């Protein structure tokens, strides 16, 4: 509803649309699902799309998402989506992200980070220097 | 690299792992 949020949410969108022809398709979703682990089927990937498509196309558009992220933000659990996520980024379970475990989320989400941009990413969530990311730094990089 | 890159590839990345947990259930 505001239009920072519109804004991140076309961010969060673009990683999903990778060809950029403007819609989420079942491949696209499935793409991004399996690199988080987890190992849907196409009746499911249909299905997921279906709850969210509005127009019966098949397919999820910019407004669609945005109708689906703003239920997300008033009937989930806050907390426990910034669990669930820390623990897709460690991958190894050990309560730190590595820049290795982050580049490899990254790549496989299709973003083939470059050397400078892990680094980046590493050093602005690295607060307390150890060069790695625990909980804490991880929530606050997401809250803040 | 511009200062304002991480917060927002970090806000990216969460935010995929948030729709897949929201869309599938
Ligand atoms: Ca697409
Ligand atoms: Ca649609
Ligand atoms: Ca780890
Ligand atoms: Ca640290």
């Amino acid at each position: 509803l505001t239009e920072e949020q519109i804004a991140e949410f076309k961010e969060a969108f673009s990683l999903f649309d990778k060809d950029g022809d403007g819609t989420i398709t079942t491949k696209e979703l499935g793409t991004v699902m399996r690199s988080l682990g987890q190992n849907p089927t196409e009746a499911e990937l249909q299905d997921m799309i279906n709850e969210v498509d509005a127009d019966g196309n098949g397919t999820i558009d910019f407004p669609e998402f945005l109708t689906m992220m703003a239920r997300k933000m008033k009937d989930t659990d806050s907390e426990e989506e910034i669990r669930e996520a820390f623990r897709v980024f460690d991958k190894d379970g050990n309560g730190f992200i590595s820049a290795a475990e982050l580049r490899h989320v990254m790549t496989n989400l299709g973003e083939k980070l470059t050397d400078e941009e892990v680094d980046e990413m590493i050093r602005e969530a690295d607060i307390d220097g150890d060069g790695q990311v625990n909980y804490e730094e991880f929530v606050t990089m997401m809250t803040s | 690299i511009k200062k304002n890159f991480a917060k927002s590839k970090w806000k990216q990345a969460f935010n995929a792992t948030a729709v897949v947990r929201h869309m599938r259930k």
